[PDB]
């Protein structure tokens, strides 16, 4: 009836998804967090590699595609 | 009480009445029709007059098994194996009520 | 689908003579007694042959294309059942017609002779109609 | 919302839960009860326009191409090739008010249909499915004890059949046979009081043989209190009228005796061979011997026989018919008051059925030929003859005499009617009105809504008919609220009148309870679904 | 909310449904492309059509008939079909009024999609027509005159009918002669109304002209080796049973011997036993002897030298006919000499037909039975002079059974026409238009047998027209050389039975057509 | 169930009484090995093949329970823990064996 | 209907595995020129991806000429070429 | 081929017209059996003319029956032409079967044929009685080898079949017999079974088979047979191999396999009565023939020759032979025109010119 042409997500579930979401990119990196922390290699797919430990560095290094994700990222 | 469908009436079966007050029901386990005595059996004969014979034994053989039935005072007679048509006008000549096929349960 | 070699390539141990002259077929089978021989062909039709005088004794038509036949054995006269048109029809050649039809490939008759199967792509008694 | 959730785990790792799960779908909460509205909706809007005596058919073609023209709405949703849930469970509901009633079966379906449009409101609202469903409920029993009330009862009667055939005539006046309705309604009537067990008991449909010829004419229509065959005597030479028959109705073929176990018999001399032939001649001479002793003027077998038989019947004046179907052989059996003997030594006089007249029935250019077996003394089985222009008017009368016969056997169940075109479900909805008025506030909604959708038969009748919905309707209802009078319905046929005691438009009392109950439950079952997974 | 007009999708891959307006412009496309295919066939100046197969047999057929033409099509619109199965059923009550039910049909509904567009409600329509066909079919009622009595009168009443239904068919060229075979041929018939009795033999070569109708009967099948090949007063004894391999019925019996002289014993027993039958067979005093079923060598050889002719394999139909002609008693059973009838004959021999052999059963004792020979230039022809032959005799055996005669050349329709104007007239609301449309249908059937002959099928009509409201009721189409004259003086006759039927199933079929408001289809299987 | 030859079995019937004869001196040799398996005592009866319809009517017309088992290590065990012994034949079960 | 959180092509890897494979790769990388070191140590032959022939003992030099997909190899063939360019002996030690 | 019918039926036309035309063509090879070719040519230029008239805006009923009036006058004008014949003259007969046979391949063996084809047409009817000839009484037989020039006119019984005889090929002052039982151990139509139980049992049934067969060779021998004609037999040996030696053994040529389309033939050409049981097998019911060989036609196969019978009734066989296979299908073809021509001759006494005559009378 709508005939949007789109898919559409609404209730629950979309909020469940985004909390998924904001869960998943917090998992990322809460493991390089405080003195007992450890650092991550990320490869970016043609040899470059980049060993660090800050936040910013690895949610920006990361390509994102989850809209309530990139929130997180650029916040 | 009971009650089940009707099972897959043959020939004859609407002429058998309907209703009964105080009927005894006859619970076989029994194929009421004319067939081969056994799946290996075989009759060798050599005579017309034993042609004739053998068969009115399988004719008298059906005929003394629904005598048999008849006999008992039963009026619904009630079969887990099929019950074929010539028992089916034997019960109806008799005001009897007859259903083959009825399942196990 | 089974046609047997063209020279039999024997001996002559009396059985090489075959008549087999296929002048109509997807349902030949040869019958109890085995002066007869029943075929059929695409064009609705059921021909049934005198295998020794060699000619068609007299065609059924009372279908669309037929494609199974089944005989029952009595005489090879009394009965023989088409099911090819969704319409199970069985003949009697003592009179050739349909003596009883059933609108409902592989279809076979029973031993008993009372019912029989009628496989397409049941259990019909013939006592019942059903 | 749809097709599930897919997240694929908050670590990255795959979260597969459902096989095929990518490929299924999901719909989840209102918007369940909203696409199954639709569906009914749309399905009862087809059917409305086929109701009432102004309704028009639809023409349904199946996979083979073959075609069927009918007004009869269990036939239509049969053969309507549906996808959607809601749509089988319709057409199972069509189905259901056909086998309990066999009349009616178009008027649930809008039924159906009008609830759940007033439920779909009902919902918009913010009103839980399950109270909507209660409410209906509530209202459906007021209605129930309304028509019990309201109801009237007509005389059964085989010395007065006015009443039953005013009755058929209501019931086939939608059908394309209203050309000839009294006649049908009649011979519908008849066929029921013929074969049916006085004492209010059932009526076995079995015992109505309806066969149908093309050619002739729709009002060559008749009731034969007899069997009809669709055979012919076996000899070409044999006499084609018999009177007074003698009938013996024999279920062996003419033939000589086989046993049924695997038999050989063995000849080993010339002697055997004579002995053998001897014995096959002398059988058939006395099966035919047999056969001639008790008297009978004609012989029905059911397995054909041969040459020979055929010979020595015609040549001692013996008529007979070879391969009669076993429900034939039971008819004849049951009309002609004669036994079934499976054996010719078991055959005797008093075994022989009698019939005034068998005779064989040409249908002119066709090489056809069909048996009639009438003028028994006290048939208990008749057989209905249907004769038409073309195959398609011949089906479509042989469901509008099956619905008239169901009928007619409803009358028999219970003998209470209740005045149609629309009064019946006008003063339902004036009950449930007066009732929802000392209801409290809450299930006040669902029993209004109730009455709306009770109100749509009038709407669709008068809308059918040309005359203003709405407008006509209400004139209606305030002429049945003014004066004391459950019978004002919709002048569908412009009699002049609104009144349908004088039109004598008269509906069985089961059926409309029927209607009312089974819509009822569909209503609630459909409102209690709200997730659907379909592959 | 339509079914198929809804966001929801509520049918199968394939499925779909066409309300109101699609589905009558559908059924009234389909209707009217009928009638248009089967007219122009109509009327004496009506053409042929030819039947191109297109499957592997490729089978060419050029034909008149309107049931043969709207069989052999493929038929995909539903109301078309239903068109169609009108016609084959009109072919299957009477042999003719194929074409002119189906026009007839065509034309009602194009009138009934004219008042649909004027905004008038197909019930309305409905009720008009079935008060409009009770009228005229009273009308025609009145009209019909019988001459059953009369037997000078009725063969002339034969001739006439035969005639007009000849005169459309390929057969108008030689219909005085054909006329008279088809008269002859039913007359032949005593009253029964057996068609089956009439036997169609279709020879290639020669002239149409050459076609006759044999005064005995004619056999398709051969005479034994030995036997004699001509017989005079011949005594006939028809029978039916097995005389080939006969074995006993008896199914279990086997031959179970410890040498093979018994087995050679058992084998003089068996030929023993079919001579016996053979003498039997002879005891009843026969020249000639027809079995249905074979003969096989042995038979063949004892009738041989009885002298007597033992023609085999003759169909059911054959021993039928040959009963019917011969007046004998098909029997199966020969221990009753005394109780047996025997056909008779003054002549039996062979006879050259084209390049084939044929038995020639003359000076036949009842004759009940008709051999009809038919000589044609190309097979086409033959099959066309068999079509039309077939429609002449079932039209003079409904004759027969039904003396009625009402006149045609269109008068029948017009006087149907007029009344239903007359009853249009005195009936206020559109139902009158509705009536008007009948009547203007029914003036059009003969409008379209004028048209077909190239002549002023208006003024024809309107001169029939006025004819039959001043009160010239016998008035039609003269089509010698395109006229009004009177249809009884010039004797265009045709059966009341005939257009009886013609406007009742087409009123019927338009009805039901008329009805329809939806058409929905399943998924075909294809 | 009533044993049968291991060879091949064939019914040659000659005479109709034989034909009249067969069925029911087969249920009473039936109903005769039930009554001399009763007449032990034993009142259960455990088997390791398929149960014959006419033995299973005589069995309950005598009151004896019937308790089939397919795998015959099943059929063991029973042994084992019954303390019986698994008979070849049908014949009625000595006391050691029952 | 590939909803994500990440891009279809990111391979994630964590805990255990990932120091056991580094640790892994960096022996491997030391295994290669293990026998390269000392007075006795043998020539290895590098064959160049531009067709070349590179014949040598050195570990900087045989370390530059292979290419390896572990990002832990990489970081070892980084820090021979950063020792070889501070000092310029002591690779293969290193 | 040349044949009109035969050029018309080979080629699969798709147009109804040309397949009605080849409709046309086969009914004027019933009725006449020539002029084939000359009807479709008619037929082509009738409706050629048809399309101008068309074209000028003549209806077509009209140009029909217009038709039909040429045409009654047309059968008029060539009745009028035409002069009659009779059977007794012979030169007339040779006449037309050369003009027959002028078209066709076989034209410098005219000269053959033509008095074989009028020899051929003449001994198989009455000329003082017949009205109409049945051509299946000439047969023919092609046998491939030879020229045309060795097409001969065997006034007795060809058979293709081969002798099963090995020895005897000639056989002078035969008697022939035909038979259509069979020459093997005894077999009822009901089944049956030979039941041994004893040793003596199996040699005892070899010897009483041995002692049937025979009886029936010495049976078949004491009436004077000396030729058997044995018809074709499926489901039981016609002729068995012992019952072979025993007829060898009293000097008897035995042909098998003689197909059941051909026993009327036979019957009506040697005057052999058919005999299916063997009590009915007498010396009267058979048929004498002063010749009964096998011949060879010089390494191209071999032909049983029944040449000279007492009894020669209305039959005669036609052998025709060429060097290729092409060349025999279209000489059998032309022989096939003569006849039909004769045919025509015999049916309808009545002649007219030939070479455009007819047809420029009738256009004038
Ligand atoms: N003569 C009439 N006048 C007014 N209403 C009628 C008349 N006949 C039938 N009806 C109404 O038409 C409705 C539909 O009936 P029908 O179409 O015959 O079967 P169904 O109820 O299955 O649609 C019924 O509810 C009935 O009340
Ligand atoms: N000689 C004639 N003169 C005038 N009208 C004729 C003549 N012959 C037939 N008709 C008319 O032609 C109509 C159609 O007849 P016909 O084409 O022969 O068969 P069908 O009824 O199958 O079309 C008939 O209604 C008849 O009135
Ligand atoms: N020698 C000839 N001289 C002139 N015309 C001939 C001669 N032979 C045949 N014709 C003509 O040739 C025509 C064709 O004859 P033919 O080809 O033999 O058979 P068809 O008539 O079937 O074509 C005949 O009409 C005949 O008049
Ligand atoms: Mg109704
Ligand atoms: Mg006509
Ligand atoms: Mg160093
Ligand atoms: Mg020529």
């Amino acid at each position: 009836p709508l005939s949007v042409f789109g898919d559409r997500s609404t209730g629950e579930t979309i909020r469940s998804q985004n909390v998924m979401a904001a869960a998943s990119i917090a998992n990322i990196v809460k493991s390089s967090l405080g003195p007992v922390g450890l650092d991550k290699m990320l490869v970016d797919d043609i040899g470059d590699v980049t060993i660090t430990n800050d936040g910013a560095t690895i949610l920006k290094l990361l390509e994102v595609e989850h809209p309530a994700a990139k929130v997180l990222c650029e916040l | 009480g009971v009650a089940f469908k009707k099972t897959f009436s043959y020939a004859g079966f609407e002429m058998q009445p309907k209703k009964y007050h105080n009927p005894k029901i006859a619970l076989l386990n029994v194929e009421l029709e004319l067939k081969a005595e056994k799946d290996n059996a075989e009759i060798r004969v050599h005579t017309v007059e034993d042609y004739q014979a053998i068969v009115d034994a399988e004719w008298n053989i059906l005929y003394d098994k629904l005598e048999k039935i008849h006999h008992s005072g039963a009026k619904v007679v009630l079969s887990k194996l099929p019950i074929g048509d010539v028992a089916t006008q034997y019960f109806a000549d008799r005001d009897m009520f007859c259903a083959g096929r009825v399942p196990e349960e | 689908c089974s046609v047997y070699p063209l020279t039999f390539d024997k001996n002559e141990n009396m059985a090489a003579k075959k008549k087999s002259v296929a002048m109509h077929l997807s349902a030949c089978s040869f019958t109890n007694s085995d002066m007869q021989i029943l075929t059929a062909s695409g064009d609705g039709t059921c021909a049934l042959w005198d295998v020794e005088s060699g000619q068609l004794l007299q065609s059924f038509h009372g279908h669309a294309d037929v494609l199974c036949l089944d005989l029952a054995p009595s005489e090879t006269g009394n009965t023989f059942v088409s099911g090819g048109d969704k319409k199970a029809m069985v003949w009697d050649m003592r009179s050739g017609q349909c003596v009883q039809a059933f609108e409902t490939n592989s279809v076979r008759y029973y031993p008993s002779g009372d019912a029989f199967a009628s496989g397409s792509d049941r259990l019909y008694d013939l006592r019942a109609d059903r | 919302a749809s097709m599930g959730t897919l997240a694929f785990d908050e670590y990255g790792r795959p979260f597969l839960i459902i096989k095929d799960q990518d490929r299924k779908s999901r719909l989840m909460g209102l918007e369940a009860l909203k696409s199954h509205i639709m569906a009914a909706k749309a399905v009862a809007n087809t059917m409305r326009t086929s109701l009432g005596p102004n309704g028009l058919d639809k023409m349904m073609v199946d996979k083979d191409g073959d075609v069927t023209v009918t007004n009869d709405g269990a036939t239509i949703l049969s053969m309507m090739d549906v996808d959607h849930q809601i749509a089988k469970l319709m057409v199972e509901l069509s189905k259901s008010q056909d086998d309990e009633i066999g009349d009616g079966t178009t008027g649930v379906v809008v039924l159906a249909g009008a609830l759940l449009e007033e439920a779909e409101q009902l919902l918009d609202r913010g009103i839980h499915p399950i109270r909507i469903a209660d409410g209906y409920e509530q209202a459906a029993r007021v209605a129930i004890e309304h028509l019990d009330k309201i109801s009237d009862s007509v005389l059964v009667d085989i010395k007065d059949t006015e009443p039953l055939i005013q009755t058929a005539k209501t019931t086939l006046g939608s059908k394309v046979v209203n050309s000839c309705h009294r006649q049908m309604a009649e011979i519908a009537v008849n066929a029921v009081l013929t074969v049916a067990d006085m004492e209010r008991r059932d009526v076995d449909f079995e015992l109505i043989k309806v066969e149908g010829k093309v050619g002739g004419r729709l009002e060559d229509t008749k009731l034969i209190k007899g069997v009809i065959v669709d055979k012919d005597f076996s000899h070409p030479q044999m006499p084609k009228k018999v009177e007074d028959a003698k009938i013996a109705i024999l279920t062996c073929p003419f033939e000589p005796p086989k046993p049924k176990t695997k038999h050989k018999l063995d000849v080993t001399s010339v002697e055997d061979y004579k002995a053998l032939q001897k014995y096959e001649k002398e059988k058939f001479e006395e099966m035919i011997q047999q056969i001639k002793e008790t008297g009978a003027n004609l012989a029905i077998c059911q397995w054909g026989f041969d040459d020979e038989a055929n010979h020595l019947l015609l040549q001692n004046n013996l008529p007979a018919v070879r391969w009669v179907g076993g429900p034939e052989i039971e008819l004849i059996a049951i009309a002609t008051g004669g036994r079934i003997v499976p054996r010719f030594s078991e055959l005797t006089a008093e075994k022989l059925g009698f019939a005034g007249l068998v005779q064989e029935i040409s249908f002119g250019t066709t090489k056809d030929k069909m048996l009639v077996i009438e003028q028994c003394k006290n048939s208990r089985a008749v057989t209905i003859f249907i004769r038409g222009g073309n195959k398609m008017i011949i089906e479509e009368a042989k469901r509008s005499l099956h619905d008239a016969l169901c009928v007619i056997r409803n009358l028999i169940r219970d003998n209470r009617v209740v005045y149609g075109g629309g009064a019946a479900e006008i003063s339902c909805a004036l009950a449930v009105s007066q009732e929802a008025d000392k209801c409290p506030t809450l299930e006040q909604y669902a029993m209004r809504a109730f009455a709306d959708a009770l109100e749509v038969i009038p709407m669709a009748l008068s809308e059918n008919s040309g005359m203003n919905p709405i407008q006509t309707m209400t004139e209606v209802r305030a002429r049945q609220v003014k004066e004391m009078n459950p019978a004002l319905g919709i002048d569908c046929l412009h009699k002049g009148t609104n009144d349908m005691k004088q039109q004598h438009v008269i509906e069985t009392l089961i059926g409309k309870k029927q209607q009312i109950s089974l819509a009822t439950q569909m209503v609630r079952m459909i409102l209690k679904i709200d997730d659907i997974r379909k592959p | 909310a339509s079914l198929s007009l809804a966001p929801v999708n509520i049918f199968k891959a394939g499925a779909d449904e066409e309300r109101a307006e699609t589905a009558r412009l559908t059924s009234f496309i389909g209707a009217i492309a009928i009638g248009d295919l089967v007219k122009s066939t109509l009327g004496p100046k009506g053409m042929d059509k030819i039947l191109l197969s297109s499957g592997r047999d490729a089978s060419l057929m050029v034909t008149n008939d309107g049931a043969t033409i709207l069989k052999n099509i493929g038929v995909d619109n539903p109301a078309a079909k239903v068109l169609v199965d009108m016609s084959r059923v009109q072919d299957d009550e009477v042999g003719d009024g194929t074409t002119s039910v189906t026009v007839l049909a065509a034309e009602l509904l194009r009138e009934a999609e004219s008042l649909i567009a004027k905004k008038i409600h197909p019930q309305t329509i409905i009720a008009g027509w079935r008060e409009a066909t009770k009228a005229a079919r009273e009308a025609l009622l009145s009209s019909a005159v019988d001459h059953g009595s009369d037997e000078v009168k009725f063969r002339q009443d034969l001739m006439n009918i035969a005639g007009t239904t000849l005169s459309s068919k390929l057969l108008t060229h030689h219909k005085d002669h054909f006329t008279k075979l088809a008269v002859e041929a039913v007359l032949r018939l005593k009253g029964s109304g057996n068609l089956e009795a009439i036997h169609i033999i279709k020879k290639l070569g020669g002239s149409l002209a050459d076609s006759y109708l044999d005064e005995g009967f004619l056999l398709d099948k051969k005479i034994g080796v030995n036997q004699p090949k001509r017989i005079e007063n011949a005594k006939i004894l028809i029978a039916n049973t097995g005389m080939d391999t006969d074995k006993i019925k008896i199914f279990g019996s086997r031959v179970r011997v410890d040498s093979t002289a018994k087995v050679a014993e058992i084998e003089h027993a068996e030929k023993e036993k079919m001579k016996e039958k053979v003498e039997r067979i002879l005891k009843h005093g026969i020249n000639c002897f027809i079995n249905r079923q074979l003969i096989y060598n042995y038979p063949e050889q004892l009738f041989g030298a009885a002298g007597v002719m033992a023609i085999e394999h003759a169909d059911f139909a054959g021993v039928e006919r040959l009963a019917l002609v011969t007046g004998g008693e098909i029997a199966s059973t020969f221990d009753h000499p005394e109780l047996v009838k025997l056909g008779s004959c003054k002549l039996i021999e062979e006879v050259m037909i084209g390049e084939d052999k044929l038995i020639h059963f003359s000076g036949v004792a009842l004759g009940e039975a008709c051999t009809i020979v038919l000589r044609g230039a190309t097979q086409q022809i033959l099959d066309e002079a068999e079509r039309s032959l077939h429609d002449a005799l079932c039209v003079l055996a409904q004759t027969v059974k039904d003396s009625r005669t009402v006149y045609g050349g269109g008068c029948s329709e017009m006087l149907m026409a007029h009344a239903v104007t007359q009853l249009a007239n005195r009936t206020p609301g559109k139902e009158a238009v509705a009536m008007e449309s009948y009547a203007k249908a029914l003036r059009m059937l003969p409008t379209i047998i004028a048209d077909n002959a190239g002549y002023d099928s208006a003024d024809l009509v309107a001169q029939l027209r006025a004819a039959h409201s001043e009160g010239n009721t016998t008035a039609g189409l003269d089509m010698r050389e395109g006229t009004i004259g009177d249809m009884a003086i010039l004797g265009i006759t045709e059966s009341f039975q005939v257009k009886r039927q013609v406007l009742l199933s087409a009123a019927e079929a338009a009805e039901v057509i008329l009805r329809v408001d939806n058409i929905i289809k399943a998924a075909p299987r294809k | 169930d009533g044993m049968i030859t291991e060879t091949k079995g064939t019914v040659l019937i000659k005479t109709a009484e034989e034909l009249m004869n067969f069925s029911k001196g087969e249920e009473n040799l039936m109903d005769a090995q039930v009554k001399a398996i009763a007449d032990t005592g034993a009142n259960v009866v455990v088997t390791g093949g398929k149960v014959a319809d006419m033995a299973l009517h005589y069995a309950n017309k005598y009151n004896i329970m019937l308790v089939r088992l397919n795998s015959k290590w099943d059929l063991r065990r029973l042994c084992k823990t019954v303390g019986a012994t698994a008979l070849p034949r049908l014949t009625p079960p000595v006391l050691e064996e029952m | 209907r590939p909803v994500l959180v990440l891009s279809q092509n990111t391979k994630r890897e964590s805990g255990r595995k990932v120091q056991s494979g580094n640790i892994n790769a960096a022996k491997t990388i030391a295994d290669i020129i293990r026998t390269c070191l000392g007075p006795k140590s043998m020539m290895k032959m590098l064959l160049d991806p531009m067709g070349g022939i590179v014949m040598t003992n050195d570990g900087n030099a045989i370390l530059r000429e292979i290419q390896v997909q572990h990002p832990a190899a990489k970081s070892m063939i980084e820090i021979s070429r950063t020792q070889d360019e501070e000092v310029g002996d002591g690779t293969t030690s290193v | 081929t040349n044949d009109g019918a035969t050029i018309l039926k080979q080629m699969q036309v798709l147009h109804p017209a040309a397949r009605m035309l080849v409709e046309l063509s086969k009914a004027q090879d019933i009725e006449a059996g020539d002029g084939t070719t000359s009807v479709v040519i008619i037929a082509g230029s009738l409706l050629d003319s048809c399309t101008k008239l068309l074209q000028k805006g003549i209806h077509p009923t009209i140009i029909s029956e217009s038709f039909q009036k040429a045409l009654e006058k047309g059968i008029e004008i060539l009745t009028d032409m035409s002069r009659p014949v009779e059977l007794s003259d012979r030169e007339t007969l040779l006449n037309s079967a050369t003009t027959s046979l002028n078209s066709k391949v076989v034209s410098q063996y005219s000269s053959l044929l033509s008095p074989m084809s009028v020899n051929a047409v003449m001994k198989v009817i009455d000329p003082a009685t017949a009205t109409s000839v049945d051509l299946r009484d000439i047969k023919i037989v092609k046998k491939l080898g030879g020229t045309i020039d060795d097409c001969e006119l065997v006034e007795g019984l060809v058979l293709t079949q081969k002798v099963s005889n090995s020895g005897i090929t000639r056989v002078e002052k035969a008697k022939i017999g035909l038979i259509q039982f069979c020459l093997s151990a005894p077999k009822t139509d009901m089944d049956n079974q030979i039941v041994v139980s004893d040793y003596a049992q199996m040699d005892r049934v070899l010897r009483e088979e041995r002692a049937y067969i025979l009886n029936l060779v010495k049976q078949i021998k004491k009436t004077g047979c000396n030729v058997l004609l044995i018809q074709k037999s499926i489901l039981r040996d016609a002729l068995s191999d012992l019952a072979l030696h025993f007829l060898n053994k009293m000097k008897i040529m035995v042909i098998k396999d003689i197909e059941r389309e051909d026993i009327e033939f036979i019957c009506k050409t040697i005057g052999t009565k058919p005999v299916a049981h063997i009590d009915q097998f007498t010396a009267d019911m058979l048929g004498s023939a002063e010749l009964a060989e096998e011949v060879n036609l010089n390494g191209s196969g071999k032909l049983l020759k029944i040449t000279g019978c007492a009894s020669p009734g209305k039959t005669v066989t036609i052998v025709v032979r060429g060097s290729n296979k092409l060349v025999i299908e279209e000489a059998e073809r032309s022989i096939h025109d003569a006849l039909c021509v004769i045919r025509c001759l015999v049916k309808k006494r009545a002649l007219i010119a030939g070479g455009g005559a007819p047809e420029i009378e009738l256009a004038l």
